[PDB]
RNA sequence: AUUCUGGUUGAUCCUGCCAGUAGUUAUAUGCUUGUCUCAAAGAUUAAGCCAUGCAUGUCUAAGUACACACGAAUUAAAAGUGAAACCGCAAAAGGCUCAUUAUAUCAGUUAUGGUUCCUUAGAUCGUUACUUGGAUAACUGUGGUAAUUCUAGAGCUAAUACAUGCAAUUAAAACAUGAACCUUAUGGGACGUGUGCUUUUAUUAGGCUAAAACCAAGCGAUCGCAAGAUCGUUAUAUUGGUUGAACUCUAGAUAACAUGCAGAUCGUAUGGUCUUGUACCGACGACAGAUCUUUCAAAUGUCUGCCCUAUCAACUUUUGAUGGUAGUAUCUAGGACUACCAUGGUUGCAACGGGUAACGGGGAAUCAGGGUUCGAUUCCGGAGAGGGAGCCUGAGAAACGGCUACCAC
RNA sequence: GUAUGUAAGCGUAUUACCGGCCGGUACUAUUACUUUGAACAAAUUAGAGUGCUUAAAGCAGGCUUCAAAUGCCUGAAUAUUCUGUGCAUGGGAUAAUGAAAUAAGACCUCUGUUCUGCU
RNA sequence: GCCCGUCGCUACUACCGAUUGAAUUAUUUAGUGAGGUCUCCGGACGUGAUCACUGUGACGUGUUACGGUUGUUUCGCAAAAGUUGACCGAACUUGAUUAUUUAGAGGAAGUAAAAGUCGUAACAAGGUUUCCGUAGGUGAACCUGCGGAAGGAUCAUUA
RNA sequence: UAGUCGAUAGAAUAAUGUAGGUAAGGGAAGUCGGCAAAUUAGAUCCGUAACUUCGGGAUAAGGAUUGGCUCUGAAGAUUGAGAUAGUCGCGAUUAUCAAUUAACAAUCAAUUCAGAACUGGCACGGACUUGGGGAAUCCGACU
């Protein structure tokens, strides 16, 4: 992406790598501890390997993704570190004794751990600490990102 | 931050388990902010006046409770609006009746007369155990009592016998799925026994599946499940018929049957 | 007055948010402390529930920490060099969260001569000799111990090249990570590995 | 009770609406109205405007009495009771109304690792005046403006107001870095500052499968007179932790920080023991108090839903629109706000706009059911208090039966 | 003599342990829908218990007993409207979706091959 | 027999319309901008601690302490009126905009029409079948022209 | 720069003039008539109607801003580096390769358009240049 090059030096609160005085070394070069997303939700391994600062990320940030787990389809991948999902469902109105198909279009934060997020991906989103006005969610799993043909590379 | 508390509780907005009669009064007794949560708490005002008929009015309740005759869990309880909810021992020293507030199968409080030696203690479900405040671990009960330095095997949703005269833990029953239970509000309220299993749903609302001694099985959330005992022997005296929950019709058959007048 | 509430300013539909609530004191926000570089004043503010959160106006001093050495000392805040948020803040010398601060460096250095006896940068023949208390700390002796301790230390003692330049120049790069507007004190991380490398590029480009 | 019946014609059959017809806690109005129980009721329109009165004030044995208010008499009596006034707490809402207001409010559904919580309930404070200091009300006296009231001036006097800070205010202990001592260092230390809770920053211990062959400082054991050289069974590389975790979580260590707390209280009732200093030390709960929980709460956030309208089709980005980053604000996340940087966000699944006798829901009316209509109002939540804006106090009000301002009255 | 609806067998998703078929663990196409649970504010609505003297309904009161007496006592249920939704669970019909035919196709297994990586 | 419009009376309703009418509302640019708060100050006043001059005591005239509505030189903490810069911003003015209301010479409709005036248009082939689209002309009806349909007067016969 | 300084002059510098200006407060009341005079003017930005032959109306209307100094950014031209090897004494001679590459870097050019402070007494198109505007009507289409 960017080499986390913003006007400020991007640092995570409470991790300064201590060169000087404290017992030496077994490789990895990084004090980066990484998550178990645990509603049996498996981590993407780029969390552990992530140079990316993202303080609004649950993998690199001091945030809980708290509450409602919903599954939806990405309609717009356009934004740097957030995506739009449209969820479309039947709401049964008893009066009309038929439904109306109805939509809610909601912005949801894509941490840059999640790569090949493209419209039309089915994505598992969790309500998040409500992150920037229309962004009230964060992606807990990209369950699609996909390409059932594309997973194994076509000749 | 904002607004209240707003101290006025209207009758009809008032928790139904109290059995406040609609007429005569727009206004409910509103138990002041104590150790027991407002909906789950039986004000001294209702208990003395409506049930025990020692007091006719609200003005009579303040006269008795000011006399310091109503000594809820080791304490004088000067306040007639004192909440006094669950497992609390109300001792009317002259003349001596000794009560525990425990639950009817109809999810109402009962007048339950306990032995003066049963009145010494009480059973406390443990909300939370946290580490740091003096002298370093502390346990807090559902009746807001903090008991310092708890036995290290006491884990959240366990019960402790509390000595009351001193605030000490003098027994603990681990939340293990064949321990005797009374459930405290869900709709299943004061039904009893014996917790077949729990199904843990991580975040949130862990559901406990409970089998009463009529072998009827029913389910409540873990926050509603209070552990009171061992399968067969409850540590406190249960109110009659031992929260079995028949049907209203089966109760009607038994009731109608029980009189030759 | 100054109001949080999400309910001001156009929707994502661009829909005109009408009114509903005057401005409530539930929504309260209050004028920025804008804390300056200088003579130690701290004022109490009554904050919701009761609690005093301190607005500092004019703070000389901070707690600037060497993370790698695990030691932080109280030092004078000489200057504000850079601010990523506003250039005006640099000029006015206001102490902010991540405002880049040039310290003062003298009490740090005395103690690291007293941990390594390696003068960090390589000082000078009259400067070493002149003990207020430089040379006394260097030589020490007592046979024996504290000299023995300096022998144990130093596969580590080389001290990063960037830092050694900064150390003897007497002005050390840092970022303040406290809000002295609500936390009443101005206190920072001293820029070590990665932290220096990004900022140092910004120094030499911007000037 | 899934109901029709009258009316186009000369007569006749449908299409059709209209009338009749029944109900309406659904409002008006007429006439008539003996009795009983029950009660909605200035909503619609005028969320118009208001004379006069009242709805928010408050004292116990328990903060403060030198009220001559009453009680005083015999010993130093003030003490008792308690208006006033200080002090503390309430006044943030009950109540009223439903205007603005159409996803907004709000219900159900939920979250808070995004936060605050007086109070109450329960627990917590051993790191040289011990009970000191002086100023003011009430008071006394003298005044001001036509005035409510606002207070000027002079002279007192209290504190659970204020100002300090000792004789239980106490250091010891142990660990850090200083070190007398010893020896090569498996290594440990007298005496020391510092080390209370807290506030504030940084760093760290944190969530850890089993065995071997060597080397350097040797811990036992062995080989060698030594010098020297080998090997090794075992404890062990060990804050946890909600759990989406590198949480700053309830809490700590190391390095630094600032500054509150730890009662110069009061009322009950006085004992033990005299070297009788008026000594030492002592129970309850009232009001403080600091940490922590709990409780009354709360603000924001999730999911899903609302009438009519296209004779409203593109909309948001002047100046945040929508996103990144960093800051600031705040009780809190947060474009809430600001710099910089991207070009996004919303839309025929009707967006944006306009209208609404449009607060929402719980509910009500009317029914064969299905529905249609209603809700301004007896509850719950939110909102407002002539329209608007700004603010103090306080745990909490952007308050109006608070203030300050403007504009209208 | 049937009937088979119910139960257990047998043919690439009931396979595999541990503890004595049971009960976990390891488990597994997305949905819409639907099933069963919890979670559904009271009033209202339906309605239980009950002579508010009838009744609207109130939530009283009845009893041995108008004796002597707190003695015996049932109570102020249950459902649904607070829809849909969400949570949890079951089904695999209906309607869609799914690998892999330009096979870097699915397993498995051999290279200690590779890279990450340890108390 | 049905029967319509033009024309004329009267009554009622809505439209267009000079006035670039009028009124009120909510958004809006720009300008102006009360007040509060935050913030830079100010020092009305009031003391400490120190110094003196006087009185007193202590100590070796001097010093120190205390007092004297005391005076004066150092340097502090609080502190009013006023006030600096900022941000919120009521309010006002003027353009723009929108919703809603309503005056109006006059024009031009429709209706109630009900005793009228002029025609016979259509209803029978209504004496010119009807009726449509469209143009022009007729007092009007309507006629006419061009292309149609049958809802015709041909459901047709007619090598 | 080149060419003039000849327009008969001096003193007074009256009225009245001519030619050039200014004038409080009110602001067209003036007059045949806004004639004369004044406002306005450039630029950049924002905003922009009736009506319409859709081209215009339009510089509509209505608003904002302009100096100086001090910085910053953007906008071009040209070859060069870098790495390795052999020969002779870092210097000289010879051989190889594409990536490097949005200023690659380096250097040279010459000004444009934008943004930010500081700054003065609103002073900022400062001289000069240089539309007053809108609403209707009569008339000829127009130059």
């Amino acid at each position: 992406m960017a080499d986390q090059n913003e006007r400020a030096f991007q640092k995570q609160f409470g991790v300064n790598l201590n060169r000087k005085v404290k017992p030496g070394i077994t490789k990895k070069k990084l004090l980066r501890r990484s998550r178990d997303v645990g509603l049996g939700f498996k981590t993407p391994r780029e969390a552990i390997d992530g140079t990316y600062i993202d303080k609004k990320c649950p993998w690199t940030g001091d945030v809980r993704i708290r509450g409602r787990i919903l599954t939806g389809v990405v309609r717009k991948a356009k934004m740097q570190r957030t995506i739009v999902i449209r969820r479309d469902y039947l709401h049964f109105v008893r009066k009309y004794s038929r439904f109306e198909k109805r939509h809610r279009n909601m912005s949801v934060h894509c941490s840059p751990v999640f790569r090949d997020v493209e419209h039309g991906d089915i994505v598992t989103i969790g309500e998040c600490r409500p992150l920037s006005k229309t962004v009230r969610f964060n992606v807990l799993k990209v369950s699609k990102g996909q390409g059932a043909k594309k997973s194994f590379k076509k000749y | 931050m904002a607004r209240g508390p707003k101290k006025h509780l209207k009758r009809l907005a008032a928790p139904k388990a109290w059995m406040l009669d609609k007429l005569g009064g727009v206004f409910a007794p509103r138990p002041s902010t104590g150790p027991h949560k407002l909906r789950e708490s039986l004000p001294l005002l209702i208990f003395l006046r409506n049930r025990l008929k020692y007091a006719l009015n609200g003005a009579e309740v303040t006269k008795i409770v000011m006399q310091r005759l109503v000594k809820v869990d080791g304490k004088v309880r000067t306040d007639p609006t004192y909440p006094a909810g669950y497992m609390d021992v109300i001792t009317l020293e002259k003349t001596g009746e000794f009560f525990r507030l425990v639950y009817d199968v109809k999810g109402r409080f009962v007048i339950h007369r306990i032995s003066a030696e049963e009145a010494k203690y009480k059973l406390c479900k443990v909300k939370k155990t946290q580490l740091g405040a003096k002298g370093v671990p502390f346990l807090v009960t559902h009746d807001g009592r903090t008991i310092r330095y708890p036995d290290p095997l006491i884990h959240a949703n366990d019960s402790v016998q509390v000595d009351i005269a001193s605030g000490k833990i003098t027994d603990y029953i681990k939340f293990d799925s064949g321990n005797l239970c009374m459930i405290t509000g869900g709709r299943n309220l004061g039904r009893v026994g014996t917790v077949v299993n729990r199904e843990r749903h991580p975040g949130s609302f862990d559901i406990v599946h409970i089998k009463d001694s009529q072998g009827h099985v029913f389910a409540t959330r873990l926050t509603n499940v209070f552990i009171i005992g061992k399968g067969n022997k409850p540590y406190i005296s249960l109110p009659k018929g031992k929260g079995v929950k028949l049907s209203i019709a089966e109760e009607r058959d038994k009731r109608l049957a029980a009189k030759t007048h | 007055g100054i109001s949080r509430d999400s309910a001001h300013k156009r929707r994502a539909t661009g829909g005109k948010r009408k009114s509903l609530r005057k401005k409530r004191k539930f929504e309260l926000g209050r004028p920025a402390a804008n804390t300056k570089l200088g003579s130690g004043r701290v004022h109490k503010v009554r904050t919701r529930g009761g609690n005093t959160k301190l607005r500092a106006l004019r703070l000389e001093t901070g707690n600037f920490a060497w993370a790698s050495e695990g030691v932080a000392r109280k030092t004078r805040i000489a200057d504000v060099v850079y601010n990523a948020s506003n250039n005006e803040l640099v000029r006015t010398k206001t102490l902010v969260k991540n405002s880049i601060v040039v310290i003062d460096a003298t009490p740090f250095r005395q103690w690291y001569e007293a941990h390594y006896v390696l003068p960090l940068g390589r000082k000078r023949n009259p400067k070493h000799a002149q003990k207020e208390d430089e040379n006394d700390v260097l030589t020490k002796k007592r046979s024996e111990k504290v000299m023995k301790k300096y022998l144990e230390r130093q596969k580590y003692g080389k001290v990063e090249q960037a830092l050694e330049d900064q150390f003897t120049s007497g002005r050390i790069l840092a970022c303040i990570s406290s809000r002295p507007g609500q936390c009443g004190r101005s206190d920072g991380y001293i820029l070590e590995g990665k932290e220096l490398e990004f900022y140092l590029k910004k120094i030499k480009s911007k000037k």
